[PDB]
Order: C-alpha cells, then structure tokens, then sequence
C-alpha cells in the first residue's frame, strides 16, 4: 500500500544554529510528496537511508535489525522497557521473528518519527515525537528532526527488518533543500528544490516570497 | 610570505579601492556643495501660499525636513571595511536646506552671484514667463496654483509612503554592493582545487614544502577572486559617477535654474525643482507645468487687413 | 598636505585558548596492566582497547613496567594519537623470554607461542612477578611451546630465582577508535585570543552572549556563514566571536617643506585600544580637538577635518559648510544688483590618454622561443 | 585633473615594469636563469607559472587602460558637448559654463587635455527696495514686460 509524503523528513543538517535566515544545502532527503510503502500490522531494503514513521499508542515497534544477512555471518538497534541497547553482532531471527510479550546506549496521540542514515563510514539517528491525533498517516503539518547519536561501523548496510499497529517507510534521495531557520534557530519551513518550477525559483532568490 | 612573491598585487587594489573612496567624497560635493553659503529659511513662511512645511528642514529633530525622513525609513568584518563619508547625512541636510532655502526666498540668483530675495509668487511669474507663459496667467490663479501643488506635495508622501517599490534605483544600488561583499566574503569557503579553504588547516595536515602548493592554489584563487570584485567596483563606480555627473548637472540646471531643456528635468514643461537627501542618493521634486484641458480652433498662419499681411507678435 | 593610508594594523592574540568536553569514558587498562593473572607464554590473551580516552600520558610516564617500549610510534606522543582498533594481548612467562617481545625476533616465544607481525606497529611493556606470579612449588601456569597463533610443556618460574627465571607479567597493546586524550586549558573572556574548540579553531575576542542554541549545536553562524558563535563544551554557555581589533592607519601631515609634526588616524576602533581625540571615523592621537569650525582643510571622516594652525599644531574641528546667511526674505522685498564682475574663470579637462601600445611577446617572453 | 591623468599613466607603466622583477612562485624572476639553470622539462613548470604571472597583470594593465580610457572619453565628450556649446556659443544652461551667468569661453591647449578660460558675468552690488508684483491705474491691473 501507498500514502502521501506531504512535507516530512527535514532533519537539522549539522550541529549549528543560524538565526532568521534561509540557509540552503544538498543532503539525502526524503522527496516532499513522494508516496511512502505503507504497512498496517516484510523485508526492506535500505538503499541509502530510511525515513520511518510508526504511530502506536504503547509503542511494541521497538527493534530493528539493520545488516547485511540478518543472520550469524549487522546493528541490533532496541529499546526496552527503560534503556536502548545498540551493538554490532553475527546473531540470529526466526521463520516468524517476535519480541516475547559492540555498542552500549541509555534514553494515535503520538508518532516517533526518525530518519536513519549512514554515510562516511558513520550511522546516526534523528528524532521528532507529534503531539498530534490522526488515525489515517503522517499529518500535513512541519516538525524538524534532532540528532540523536552516530556510531562509526564500516559495514556496508544493505536491508534491515523491524519487530513489534503500523509503520511508514521512505527512501531519502540526494537533493538540494532550502530550510527557514527562525529567530530561535529552529527550521520553520523548507523547499524541495527538485518538486515544481516554483520551488526552483525559491532555491534560486533564496527567498521563500517569489516576486 | 607568498603572498609577498606576488609584487604589487596586495598594493595596487587598496590605491584602486583608495581611488574609488576618495571620489565618492567628490561625487557628494559635486552635487550637494554646489553654494557657497549655508542659506536659512526666514521664520515666517509666507511664500504666498506655498505650504512648503513638508519640504524644509523640520528643526523639533536630525535636522532634516519630513519627505527625507520618508527616504532614510524606507532604504534598509573579517577583513573589510566600510569608511565614513567624508560629510554625515546630518551635514547634507544643511547643504539640501541651503539649496532649497536658497531656491524658495532667491530662485535662481544664488546659482549665479549672491543670493537675492525676491517674494516666492514674483519668483513664479519669472518661472511661467521662461516657459512662454505671460506671468498673469500666475497671479489670476494664485489661489489655485498653490491649491494645485500644496495637493501634489500631498501625493509625495503617500506615493514614497504607502508604495514599497518608490526607491527602486537606491535599493538596488545598495543591494548590487550587499551581494558583492557577499559573494567577495563566500569565496573564502571556495577551495579553488585546494585540500581545504580553511588556511590553518591545510598548514596544520600537511608537510610546509607540500602545503605551499595547496596554499598558492588558495592565494591564486582568492587573488583572482579579489581582482573580479575590484575590477566589478571600478566599472559600477565609473557608473556611479555617470550618476552623480547627472544629478550635479540636474542640480546645477534644475535646482540653481530652470532647463528650457524638453523631458530632462522630468515630464512637462519644466517650472523649479526641490533636492531631497536620500540613503547614499538624492532625490529631485521636479515642479512642472503640464497642460491639461484642450479647446480645438479654427487658425490661420497669418491675416491680411489692407492687402498689407500682419503676424503674431508674440502669440 | 593631506592624509596617507601608510599602513594596516592589527591587535595581536595575547593567549593561545584550548577547549573539549570533561574527560570521561577511558579504557580498562588495569583490566589488562594491573589483572590477577596472565595467559601462558604459547596461549596469550587478546582484549580490545578501542570506543574510549586511551590515556596513553599515564603509562608513558609510568614506572611499574620495566619498559613500555613501541616498535612503530612514540610513547609520550601516544596520548596525542588514535590507532584504528587496539588489541591489548597479555602472557605470563620467565624473565628470559622477555626480550622476545618485539617485532623480527626468535626462540620459543617470538617464533612459537607468542609470535608478532614483521610490520606490527605496537608498544608491549613487562611488570616484575616474582612477587606476583611466581610460586616457590613452581610457577606451572608459564606454559610454553604465525603471527599471534593463539608439543609444549611449563617454563622453569620460580619467585627465589635470578632475573631469566623470576617471571614477568607481561603485555602489549596494538595500533578509527583507540583513541588518546584530547587536553583542555582554561578559558578566556574579552580579550583578542587564539581558541580552539572542539574542532573549531580561530581568533577572536570571546564574549558571554545572549543567543539560545539547541541543546545539540555547537557553532553559530551569521548570514553569510561567517562563524559568530560557539558553545563551551565543559560549562554549557554561548560565546559570540567578535574579529581581533583592526584599521587602516592613515598619516595626517600639513606640506613637510611647512611643518614635521603630524597626526595619526587609527580607523574604526576605541582609542583605549591603541594627544588622544575619539572620532566617529576612529581614534585619533597627535592632533587636538576645537570647538571652531573652518572650511575643510585635510578630511577625516565622519564630518571632521584637520588643519595646521596656531605655538603651532594639528587642530581637529567638524567641519564648517560655509558661512550661514539668513536671506532677508519677505512677502514684498526684492534686492537689485546695481553693478557686475566679469569674472574670468577657468575650467579643465584632459583629452587624450598616452597613446601606449605594447609587443605582449616581448613583455611576457622577450628574448626567448623556448618561452614564446 | 591633467597632472593627475599624466601620473596615473606612470603610475600604471610603472606597476606594469615592475611586475617583471616579481617570481609569482618561479624559481628566479629572470627568465634567462630559468632557461639556463634548469632542463627544459623542469624549466617549463617555472615558466608557465611565470607567464601566468606576467598575463594576469597584461590583463589587469589592459582592464586599468580601458576603464580609464572610458573615463577620458566620458571627459572628453564633455569636453566637446563644453566647445559646442559654450566657446561656439553662448549656453543657458546655468553652471555648465562655470559660476555665473554666461557670455563667452576660449579654449587653450594644454599638454594631453583642454583649457577653458570662461568669461562669466556675475552681478556685484546690490540695493534691497520695496516692491510690488503688478500695479493699479484705472483698476485694470499693468505688468511689466521685462525684469
């Protein structure tokens, strides 16, 4: 199934504030408006990297295995009841893989959304948490993604799998964005350069009121 | 101490840009100090009718009159520097209020010798008979000529007022100049084949008789990049100046004068004009009589009364 | 007569400032160095050293090993350094053997039980065990026999016994993660200084800001991605970058066949930086301010001119416009001209630039094919 | 104004000459020790970055002359617009023709430009009287034809 990328998947570029202005940057982005493989509840690859979505209203959507078998030849990402282990392991998942009702790591009406990136030999982690009820998808609203850790790993990460009601998944492409950072240094807006004709002008003047 | 291997590349760019700050000292002076004298209004202001308050010097302020306070509101270091002008926006205040002080209570006298005075409405009957107007064509509609510019003066604010476009020609200089330095101040994060733009670390990574390699890259990149933005100052400067030749040929023609000159001193047949100051500009008031409601006549070149052929005077 | 720009200026930094986060999560050395026991000469041990400060400064000045010797890097220079990913490999064995710890070497350790890469960059170090792994029943646990292959039969160890035969506990760590310590210094405010943050090197005069970064940002940066701000990474407070102090020097001088003495104009900074005269244009020294007005002789700026005059000097005064004059203005006044001047007067213009031409083979190559 | 066109040109001819005696990173500013000292292989680096050198100051000289060569005509055709109008005739145009009202100018030559010697009349002493802007006779309102 499919739904609509509406304007999500802006993450602070680096660790710096600026100040009322329209800084722009090319970055792996997830496309504005491009369609999302929704799952209502499955292997995925993980082409470059991941824009991820999941609403749950006591979030059971806890681990992730990112890797290049799945299997014992490789991040077991998972949260727990108070604390997320990460490490790198060869280890192993079932026929039907569930959670019972290197790395060391501590931490409906809501929805976790993270993008998840690895470039320059370094995978790392962003996060926004939606104060915001709507039971179809991803609201229509803006809302920018915080750093959250970076590990470097060397592994070429090639799929992932994720154990427990549904989730979102969308592949970022390299593109040009332009981002409004506010008096507070927090992204208010941005621009998808590639999308329309506009949004090529926008990434022109810099300005987002074209004349 | 490359750098230095270069000759007088690192010298001849501050005489250029030394050449371009000393001249706009002079292009001011070129068009504001055209008189002599600082002028001084009277303290009456019976210019027969002409409500000239919006225009002079308002004194309960900087000490400048209310359509150059419209201009100043709406016209919005690493390394470079912005030096002062020579004379302060409150010292071309003084010299735009001598112009126009001067051009009120002695029309054009002050442009020749000294200032004479002469009654504001006596003035104007010169102003109308220099554009082939008979001067009681001005006194028979006194009344009205100055209901008719009290009201244009009126249409001044609010076209400089409520229109954000107005100063189209002064913001856009001051923005040439803004995306230059800012274009001038990018090319420093340039790495111009270089293994960094950041000089302290390519010293800091690399072995001195190699990062001198990576270093002449960057000064040869950064020169050429600094030569582009003088060689762009002198060629917008030489147009500057174009400008400023103009205004102080305006000022001298239009303000000290009247033009007999057609569409110079702006449409119509031109009256007197009125300087404003403006942000790193000026700004003329061209006063013109435009006519305005045509009767059509029957006409004859010339009319025979005795066989003898007469011809209009002067008509 | 006139002003001269004879120079640049610039405030020199008065300190060098060094900055990075409070100095935790280390490596396990006394897991390894200081442990209860080690493996057999012909079975070593191997743990990992990497993820963490190894602060190589403690054991480079260290005494309790007998040498902590480096066959490919330097032992005081290792707390600056990162390896890629360190080994940490430890053995217990007699006193003998211990000249086999290093690279291109023979006998039953170096070439049979504890054997090392020809290209291993890695330091190994040895503490005495005849109080602490020797036995007077005998040391039995020092059995002995490629590069680290982890038959054979018990090294004679023994605690009353001379050097060869007293054992040693030994181990070596190997040459990204096995990374040193960064060292802080102590911070400096408002004045012209050298810093360097966490990666972030410059020159600047720091001051305490009032902007509000994320609890993730570390440099601020202004419209044109000139660097404004930074955060200290120990006390979580926000400094704004303002540049070293820095001008134009110009010289002020009447004509020198009419006077020596002259005026000097730092451009664009406060005087207490530096008779003494602040300007709107800068700080001035050698001439001295009037409260007089004349016409403007040499120009400073900002409405300011200077001027020789009377016992003489460099006077500095805002500049006269001209003389004021109030026109006698009225409503039914008018002034008459009764006689003239037939003012001759000059104007002057150029014409013609020297009509130059130049041989551009000549002025690039002259003299040479072998340039042209 | 003349004095100063004939020190920019020397001011410029001289940068230009000596731009010679600078290395630009060479080996030697001579260009005889670089085709002397090294074998032509190795030489030719010095040398290309030397004629680097030498033509990015060519073409600085270049662009100084043609943008002050811009200024000199822009001089220049008002210099002519001045002889048209102002020895040739006698223009209204007020200040055009120095301070005052205009009579007449001679031109003199001069070495690389032009002098005018503008003969302007410029009133001298003046009586302030009481005045009027028109006059009754028979209620029918006279004014004056001229001044």
């Amino acid at each position: 199934a499919y739904t609509n990328s509406f304007t999500r998947g802006v993450y602070y570029p680096d660790k710096v504030f600026r100040s009322s202005v329209l800084h722009s940057t090319q970055d792996l982005f997830l496309p504005f408006f491009s369609n999302v493989t929704w799952f209502h509840a499955p292997v995925l690859p993980f082409n470059d990297g991941v824009y991820f979505a999941s609403t749950e209203k006591s979030n059971i959507i806890r681990g992730w295995i990112f890797g290049t078998t799945l299997d014992s030849k490789s991040l077991l990402i998972v949260n727990n009841a108070t604390n997320v282990v990460i490490k790198v392991c060869e280890f192993q998942f079932c026929n039907d893989p569930f959670l019972g009702v290197t790395f060391e790591y501590v931490s409906f009406k809501n929805l976790r959304e993270f993008v998840f990136k690895n470039i320059d030999g370094y995978f790392k982690i962003y996060s926004k948490h939606t104060p915001i009820n709507l039971v179809r998808d991803l609201p229509q609203g803006f809302s920018a993604l915080e750093p959250l850790v970076d590990l470097p790993i060397g592994i070429n990460i090639t799929r992932f799998q994720t154990l427990l009601a549904a989730y979102y998944v969308g592949y970022l492409q390299p593109r040009t964005f332009l981002l409004k950072y506010n008096e507070n240094g927090t992204i208010t807006d941005a621009v998808d350069c590639a999308l329309d004709p506009l949004s090529e002008t926008k990434c022109t003047l810099k300005s987002f009121t074209v004349e | 101490n490359l750098l230095l291997q270069y000759g007088s590349f690192c010298t001849q760019l501050n005489r250029a840009l030394t050449g371009i700050a000393v001249e706009q000292d002079k292009n001011t002076q070129e068009v504001f100090a055209q008189v002599k004298q600082i002028y001084k209004t009277p303290p009456i202001k019976d210019f027969g009718g002409f409500n000239f308050s919006q225009i002079l010097p308002d004194p309960s302020k900087s000490k400048r009159s209310f359509i150059e306070d419209l201009l100043f509101n709406k016209v919005t270091y690493i390394g470079l520097t912005v030096l002062p002008p020579l004379l302060t926006d409150e010292m071309i205040a003084q010299y735009t209020s001598a112009l126009l002080a001067g051009t009120i209570t002695s029309g054009w006298t002050f442009g020749a010798g000294a200032a004479l005075q002469i009654p504001f409405a006596m003035q104007m009957a010169y102003r109308f008979n220099g554009i082939g107007v008979t001067q009681n064509v001005l006194y028979e509609n006194q009344k009205l000529i100055a209901n008719q510019f009290n009201s244009a003066i009126g249409k001044i604010q609010d076209s400089l007022s409520s229109t954000a476009s107005a100063l189209g020609k002064l913001q856009d200089v001051v923005n040439q100049n803004a995306q230059a330095l800012n274009t001038l101040v990018k090319q420093l994060s340039s790495n111009f084949g270089a293994i960094s733009s950041v000089l302290n670390d390519i010293l800091s990574r690399l072995d001195p008789p190699e990062a001198e390699v990576q270093i002449d890259r960057l000064i040869t990149g950064r020169l050429q990049s600094l030569q582009t933005y003088v060689t762009q100052q002198l060629i917008r400067a030489a147009e500057i100046r174009a400008s400023a030749n103009l205004a102080a040929t305006k000022m001298s023609e239009c303000v000290l004068g009247q033009s007999k000159r057609v569409d110079f001193c702006g449409k119509g047949y031109h009256l007197m004009s009125f300087p404003q100051s403006a942000p790193h500009g000026v700004v003329f008031l061209h006063v013109t009589y435009v006519p305005a409601q045509e009767k059509n006549f029957t006409t004859a070149p010339a009319i025979c009364h005795d066989g003898k052929a007469h011809f209009p005077r002067e008509g | 007569k006139g002003i001269y720009q004879t120079s640049n200026f610039r405030v020199q930094p008065t300190e060098s400032i060094v900055r990075f986060p409070n100095i935790t999560n280390l490596c396990p050395f006394g897991e390894v160095f200081n442990a209860t026991r080690f493996a057999s000469v012909y079975a070593w041990n191997r743990k990992r050293i990497s993820n963490c400060v190894a602060d190589y400064s403690v054991l480079y000045n260290s005494a309790s090993f007998s040498t902590f010797k480096c066959y490919g890097v330097s032992p005081t220079k290792l707390n600056d350094l990162c390896f890629t990913n360190v080994y940490a490999d430890s053995f217990v064995i007699r006193g003998d053997e211990v000249r086999q710890i290093a690279p291109g070497q023979t006998g039953k350790i170096a070439d049979y039980n504890y054997k090392l890469p020809d290209d291993f960059t890695g330091c190994v170090i040895a503490w005495n065990s005849n109080n602490l792994d020797s036995k007077v029943g005998g040391n039995y646990n020092y059995l002995y026999r490629k590069p680290f292959e982890r038959p054979l039969q018990s090294y004679g160890f023994q605690p009353t016994n001379g050097v060869g035969y007293q054992p040693y506990r030994v181990v070596v760590l190997s040459f990204a993660t096995v990374c040193g310590p960064k060292k802080s210094t102590n911070l400096v405010k408002n004045k012209c200084v050298n810093f360097n943050f966490n990666g972030l090197t410059g020159t600047g005069v720091l001051t305490e800001s009032n902007k509000k970064f994320l609890p993730f940002q570390q440099f601020g940066r202004d419209i044109l991605d000139i660097t404004d701000a930074v955060r200290d990474p120990q006390t979580l407070e926000i400094l704004d970058i303002t540049p070293c102090s820095f001008g134009g020097v110009s010289v002020i001088t009447p004509g020198t066949n009419t006077s020596n003495q002259v005026a000097v104009l730092y451009q664009d900074v406060n005087c207490t930086e530096v008779n003494v005269f602040q300007t709107r244009a800068g700080c001035l020294i050698g001439a001295e301010h009037v409260n007089n007005s004349y016409e403007c002789d040499i120009p400073i700026g900002a409405g300011i001119c200077a001027s020789y005059q009377t016992s003489q000097s460099i006077i500095a005064y805002t500049m006269s416009l001209g003389a004021e004059n109030s026109v006698a203005y009225s409503n039914n006044s008018i002034a008459i001209p009764t006689n003239f001047t037939i003012s001759v007067t000059t104007e002057i213009l150029p014409v013609s630039m020297t009509k130059t031409s130049v041989d551009c083979t000549m002025y690039i190559c002259g003299d040479s094919t072998e340039c042209s």
